């Protein structure tokens, strides 16, 4: 009776794979958001997150991914064409595991994304949050140890698999 | 510019 999409990543550190993380998508809040992270994680455009990896993580902050087009944390895109408006700022920043969207400005939506490890209040407003780690979140919590305090990575940490559960 | 950095930079 209309349910939100499940999807996941599967993790790899530089090709060794270190588990999965899935994402509850709130297409009954945000359902054009919803949609773009759904689509690229199927892949199912032609074009998505398979291969990318996480660009930037700060631990005690949010682990960064989500640029597949030229990899150094400056491109993406999403379903759409290369930038959509705020959907709407309705769910919150609430606390570890929150999915929202990176941006450059109000209604410059693209396709990185950063999921949260702690709450991020001073983020309500500006940045679109979409969905939630429902299950895998020590997976996340791992993939944190390899980040810095400006987000450089000290391991390749890739989205070796991704795709859609429900 | 990255806003979700700049607003955890200036936090
Ligand atoms: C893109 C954007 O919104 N950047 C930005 C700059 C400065 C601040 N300042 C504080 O939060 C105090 C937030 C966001
Ligand atoms: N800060």
């Amino acid at each position: 009776g209309m349910v939100n999409p499940t999807v996941f990543f599967d993790i790899a550190v530089d090709g060794e794979p270190l588990g999965r993380v899935s994402f509850e998508l709130f297409a009954d809040k945000v359902p054009k958001t919803a949609e773009n992270f759904r689509a690229l994680s199927t892949g199912e455009k032609g074009f998505g997150y398979k291969g990318s990896c996480f660009h930037r993580i700060i631990p005690g902050f949010m682990c960064q991914g989500g640029d597949f087009t030229r990899h150094n944390g400056t491109g993406g895109k999403s379903i759409y064409g290369e930038k959509f408006e705020d959907e709407n700022f309705i769910l919150k920043h609430t606390g570890p595991g929150i999915l929202s969207m990176a941006n450059a400005g109000p209604n410059t939506n693209g396709s990185q994304f950063f999921i949260c490890t702690a709450k991020t209040e001073w983020l309500d407003g500006k940045h679109v949050v979409f969905g939630k780690v429902k299950e895998g979140m020590n997976i996340v919590e791992a993939m944190e140890r390899f980040g810095s305090r400006n987000g450089k990575t000290s391991k390749k940490i890739t989205i070796a698999d991704c795709g859609q559960l429900e | 510019p990255e806003c979700h950095i700049e607003a955890y930079w200036c936090i």
